């Protein structure tokens, strides 16, 4: 119990160390993603002039 | 007139709030599961068991605990010890010194495997213009440790003034809609508006995930007002269209 | 044909199964997971009677008691309340009492109030006899009926009852 | 509360074997229900277990306790650990130990005060808040525990005393915990008690370099036809924006280039000549984004494509028909990395002035004029769109926006937040908005084909009116693109007229509030120019049948030319804008797309 | 106990989160390459040009 305990509960914290890297790159990539509308919005716009 | 407004010594009587309900930190379950913590090398020998706390408070002006201490009785955790109790103190409105502070801590109360759990909270009485009026309906948190949200000791809500920034927002129309502040629109939109509010309430409760709680007090004979026994000028702060 | 569009409100204690109800009227749905509701939500659904299309504009209140003070903007200008307790559960039935006191002294007169006495598939945990609860209806005009949203049972019947009452 | 005297009391010394035997007709005087008022005596007990103070007697009291304490909540856990003093004290312990382990052997061993904690049997909040709901109900209740002997065990009995009926617990799992755990004695003791229960119961930058003047509503419109009185141009290039001031209605307006093109109204009436040239003119440097007029000044607000911002303040003489002339930027506000989107400004009548402008990034920002400087911010969201039209309350209070996804958006200014969105189902990008008498509805004008416009009312969501120029009913998508696209102008006020260009036929239509069954159209039609302007219902909306005689248009081109000549005289590209102004009489513009105007009288 | 525990608490965190970030990354990164990458190049052409 107590090795298999040790070896279950340490790796929980590194599995959800992950988890929270996660979080991180994923504001990064809504940053790239919130270009998207940067770039739709100046493709509409010169189009609606169009 | 300030609704014919009368002094504080101009006032005589006892006071009665009331008291609702908590969101957790979660280090243990909800009512209680024998303490959750991985130093239970130790701890287990300790007969951490399922358990349930309570609180005790009296106030103090700060030098001077001055104020009997009083204790609770039960409710399930399910209803996240959800009260609603309205809570009284005979102490004449007069009798109250414009700076005192509120103490009070968490004890338990089912005869534990364990002895019976610290955790502490302390917060002042008045508002910026001294009434205690200011204080009627609040929030706070506090650990196993030490904590206020309004008026924070030292844990888990632990600055109190600038945090609320649209909730300071949301207390600038809560005093209009406490006035029924009359320069703007609160017809059935409005009160679809407040549907709205409701929701903005939630945004809150994500944030709430620290230690938070819920508090309330208002007065049984209305219409009317009051304020302190000596004087300054707070009044000149005034306003219309 | 003609659309005749009602303000209805839901009140009741916590859990009392107001947003099963609702669901089930709305959506012909039910969830066992159905979670608490926050503030209040708004629903929409028609029945027809007598050529009528009659509109609901519903309100599914939070029961707690912190949202008490919420209620009242909720049910101003309600035409329709339903005060929902559940039939396992006598104090549940003891706040719907007052709420039907606070509609009775702050709603608009006029409303049509109906009491529905839910979770009626549990009847072996019965704490809330049918007369007593029909009784305190008959005697305050309420349309009184046991429903359950788990089985459907008197759901759209509840419903049906408030849109023939109405003025249309 | 007030009978906590039972602790302190123990603080008090005596010996003597009388003072424990009122004390045990106190200890009978005293088994009591309030969960805390318990350990009063419990410490007082604690000063016994010390000192043991009647032997024997204090004995039997605490045996007589002991089977009692076989039944517990874990409120009476804590007096477990108390007890085991009793028992560490040695009385040949195990002999009077193993009698009273018959009588509690809720498990069958255990050791010393910590070594308690092994022989558990279960506590149950559960059945006695059951048995608290039975307050209510006693006799029968010691009627059931003899045959409760039988039932669980024994066959010397059977009982019949349905008489007193309360099914529904034993109809219920309620039934169980009797056969498990839950027995007579406590509920006799917890009866006894249950008795006691039942006892017991404004214009700090407007007057710095700006001028000032105030607004003139025309008389209701809907009574003239409408002749082409005159004619003119700003350049070649399209309008960059059209706006009309309350002054001697001096008209604004720009080259898309980013050059100035203004005129006088009274001059035109006067002289007659304001037509052939321009009467003032400014250098941007750059490509007009927006304008808007500063609410009531003279001084008017330019946005360019760079993010630059600047207030020309007029210099004008005041001679009839001949105002000397120069432009004067008063005030300049920043470019940015963020490019601009365009803005009304808007002085709030009892409150204060402010101009709200979109950045790049779709956000409003919302500048107090007269500190020419922030003083709100609210942020659109790439799921919208960019916007598509920009509108507002009358006190300003609700913001009602269009987004290029078809979806409606309002802001309570009155909390600075987004108050929520809706999205009627074709989701085309919104052409324009906005308000009428009957305020709480509102009008949409490009979502859908063939339809005209899809006025919905603001609480509610909801298209209340539906109107079309499709000789079907429903919504058949009969709409050439032009169709989708037009100007259209309101009145709140004055009567309550509406005015619509339709863009497929190139023409101003009219509607009157007052009678959409009369509604004859201010501008003609070369073909059959009459309007049947019939409403229907199919229920849902209230549809209005737009029947033209002969209106002569369809999704394809089943005639061989059908485009500028074919136009009430004054040939043009679609009503880019059109607008009422009152100067003398009522009479209206039309601007095209082609830099082109022409007036209406 | 702590074997349920952790067991309802991992298996839920890690299955949810596994399938809404597959699910979102995925899903969010696809958009641009096949229309950032797309939809603009071909309404640029149909801008400059046209
Ligand atoms: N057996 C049974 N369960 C029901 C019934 N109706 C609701 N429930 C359940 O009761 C619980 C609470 O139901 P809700 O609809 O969320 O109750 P509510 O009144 O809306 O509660 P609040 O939003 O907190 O005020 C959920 O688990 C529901 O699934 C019913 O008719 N029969
Ligand atoms: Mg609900």
């Amino acid at each position: 119990v107590e090795k298999n305990r040790k070896i279950v509960a340490e790796n929980l914290e590194k599995v959800q160390a992950e988890a929270e890297r996660l979080d991180q790159e994923e504001a990064q990539y809504q940053r790239e993603y919130s270009e998207f509308k940067r770039q739709q919005l100046e493709l509409d716009d010169e189009l609606k002039s169009v | 007139e300030k609704f014919h407004y009368i002094y504080s010594c101009d006032l005589d009587i006892n006071v009665q709030l009331k008291i609702g309900s908590l969101e957790g930190k979660r280090e243990q379950k909800s009512y209680k599961a024998v303490l959750e913590d991985p130093m239970l090398k130790f701890s287990g020998l300790y007969q951490e068991t399922c358990s349930d706390l309570y609180v005790t408070c009296q106030v103090f002006a700060e030098g001077k605990p001055l104020a009997l201490p009083v204790r609770t009785s039960y409710k399930a955790f399910s209803t996240r010890w959800n009260w609603n109790e309205w809570l009284k103190l005979p102490v004449k409105y007069p009798d109250l010194p414009r700076n005192a502070q509120v103490a009070l801590t968490i004890w338990d109360v089912y005869g534990p495997g364990k002895a019976v759990p610290v955790g502490g909270t302390t917060v002042s009485l008045f508002g910026k213009y001294g009434m205690f009026r200011q204080g009627m309906h609040d929030l706070k948190v506090w650990p196993n440790v030490e904590a206020d949200g309004s008026e924070p000791t030292k844990t888990p809500g632990r600055t109190s003034s600038t945090l609320s920034e649209d909730q300071m927002s949301r207390l600038a129309k809560l005093t209009k809609a406490h006035r029924q502040g009359h320069m703007v629109k609160v017809d059935w939109l409005d009160r679809l508006t407040f549907r709205e509010i409701e929701m903005i309430n939630e945004s809150e409760k994500r944030s709430s995930n620290f230690m938070y709680l819920m508090v309330e007090f208002r007065c049984v004979k209305c219409d009317d007002k009051e304020y302190g026994i000596v004087y300054y000028e707070k009044d000149g702060d005034e306003s219309s269209p | 044909n003609k659309i005749s569009q009602f303000k209805l409100v839901l009140l009741g204690e916590s859990a009392v199964g107001k947003s099963s109800l609702v669901l089930r009227f709305v959506k012909g749905q039910f969830h066992e997971f159905q979670e608490s509701t926050i503030g209040a939500a708004f629903l929409t659904q028609t029945v027809s009677l007598d050529d009528t299309t009659v509109k609901f504009e519903i309100w599914d209140t939070a029961g707690l008691e912190r949202y008490h003070s919420l209620a009242p903007m909720y049910y101003r200008g309600a035409q329709a309340a339903i005060v929902v307790y559940d039939i396992t559960n006598e104090e549940s039935f003891a706040r719907a009492k007052n709420w039907v006191k606070e509609l009775q002294r702050q709603a608009s007169p006029n409303i049509v109030i109906a009491l529905s006495g839910n979770k009626a598939d549990l009847a072996n945990k019965r704490a809330v006899d049918f007369q007593e609860a029909q009784s305190y209806a008959d005697d305050n005009s309420l349309l009184f009926m046991e429903t359950s949203a788990k089985t459907s049972m008197n759901v759209n019947e509840i419903f049906m009852a408030i849109a023939k009452k109405l003025p249309k | 509360q007030s009978s906590s005297i039972l602790k302190p009391l123990l603080q008090q010394g005596l010996s003597d074997a009388e003072e424990f035997v009122i004390v045990k007709a106190l200890y009978a005087l005293t088994c009591m229900c309030q969960l805390g008022l318990l350990q009063k005596p419990h410490v007082y007990e604690f000063a016994s277990d010390i000192a043991p103070f009647l032997c024997h007697p204090n004995l039997w009291i605490r045996y007589g306790a002991v089977g009692f304490i076989t039944v517990v909540a874990r409120q009476i856990s804590t007096a477990d650990v108390y007890c085991k003093l009793m028992p560490y004290l040695d009385p040949i312990i195990q002999i009077e130990r193993k009698l009273v382990l018959l009588s509690v052997l809720k498990e069958p061993v255990s050791r010393s005060i910590f070594d308690y904690a092994l022989r558990s049997k279960d506590i149950t909040s559960l059945f006695r808040h059951l048995h608290m709901r039975q307050k209510k109900r006693n006799g029968s209740l010691p009627d059931c525990p003899p045959p409760e002997d039988p039932a669980i065990a024994q066959l010397l009995k059977k009982l019949l005393s349905q008489g007193m009926t309360e099914e529904e617990e034993d109809k219920l799992l309620a039934l169980k915990d009797f056969m498990m755990k839950s027995n007579k004695a406590k509920a006799n003791i917890v009866d006894q008690s249950h008795l006691h229960d039942s006892s017991q119961k404004r214009i700090a930058k407007q007057m710095m370099e700006n001028a000032e003047w105030e607004s003139k509503p025309p008389p209701p419109g809907w009574r003239p036809k409408g002749l082409l009185v005159a004619h003119l141009h700003e350049h070649k290039s399209a309008v960059n924006r059209i706006r009309v001031s309350d002054e001697h209605s001096l008209f604004a307006t720009c080259s898309n280039d980013g050059t100035v093109k203004i005129w006088n109204s009274q001059k035109m009436e006067g002289k007659t000549t304001t037509t052939r040239s321009i009467l003032t003119y400014s250098r941007i440097g750059g490509r007009v984004k927006t304008l808007t007029f500063c609410q009531g000044s003279h001084y008017l607000a330019i946005a360019s494509d760079n993010g630059a911002v600047q207030l020309l303040g007029i210099e004008a003489s005041k001679l009839p028909k001949s105002p000397k002339i120069h432009p004067l930027q008063s005030r300049i506000l920043d470019q940015k990395e963020d490019g601009c989107v365009v803005d009304m400004h808007h002085f709030n009548s009892g409150a204060q002035s402010v101009l709200a402008y979109a950045t790049v990034n779709g956000s409003l920002v919302g500048w107090d004029l007269r500190s020419s400087s922030n003083a709100w911010t609210l942020k659109h969201d790439l799921k919208s769109g960019l916007i598509t039209s920009f509108a507002v309350d009358i006190h300003q209070c609700w913001l009602c926006i269009g987004t290029s996804s078809g979806t409606m958006a309002c802001w309570d200014m009155r909390f600075q937040l987004p108050i929520s969105s809706h999205c009627h189902p074709s989701r085309a990008r919104i052409r324009r908005l906005s308000m009428h008498p009957l305020y709480q509805s509102w009008v949409i004008a490009a979502v859908q084909g063939n339809n005209e416009v899809s006025m919905w009312d603001m609480e509610t969501g909801d298209r209340r009116f539906t109107l079309w120029a499709s000789s079907a009913p429903p919504l058949s998508e009969l709409q050439p693109s032009p169709h989708s696209v037009h100007g259209i102008y309101c009145s709140p006020a004055d009567g309550n007229p509406i005015l619509l260009t339709a863009g497929s036929d190139m023409k101003i239509r009219f509607w009157d509030l007052a009678y959409p069954e009369r509604s004859y159209v201010v501008a003609g039609s070369t073909s059959s120019p009459s309007v049947s302007y019939y409403r229907k219902i199919i229920e849902g909306t209230e549809v209005v049948q737009e029947i033209q005689n002969k209106q002569k248009v369809g999704p394809s081109d089943d005639t061989p030319r059908r485009g500028p000549e074919s136009l009430p005289v004054g040939h043009h590209d679609i009503i880019t804008d059109v607008a009422t102004f009152q100067t003398t009489q009522g009479f209206i513009v039309t601007a095209s797309r082609d830099g082109i105007v022409k007036v209406w009288k | 106990l702590e074997r349920q525990k952790k067991a309802l608490g991992r298996e839920v965190a890690l299955l949810h989160k596994q399938q809404i970030a597959l699910q979102d990354k995925g899903s969010a990164f696809s958009a641009e390459h096949l229309k950032l990458q797309l939809q603009k190049e071909s309404l640029n052409e149909l801008r400059k040009e046209c």
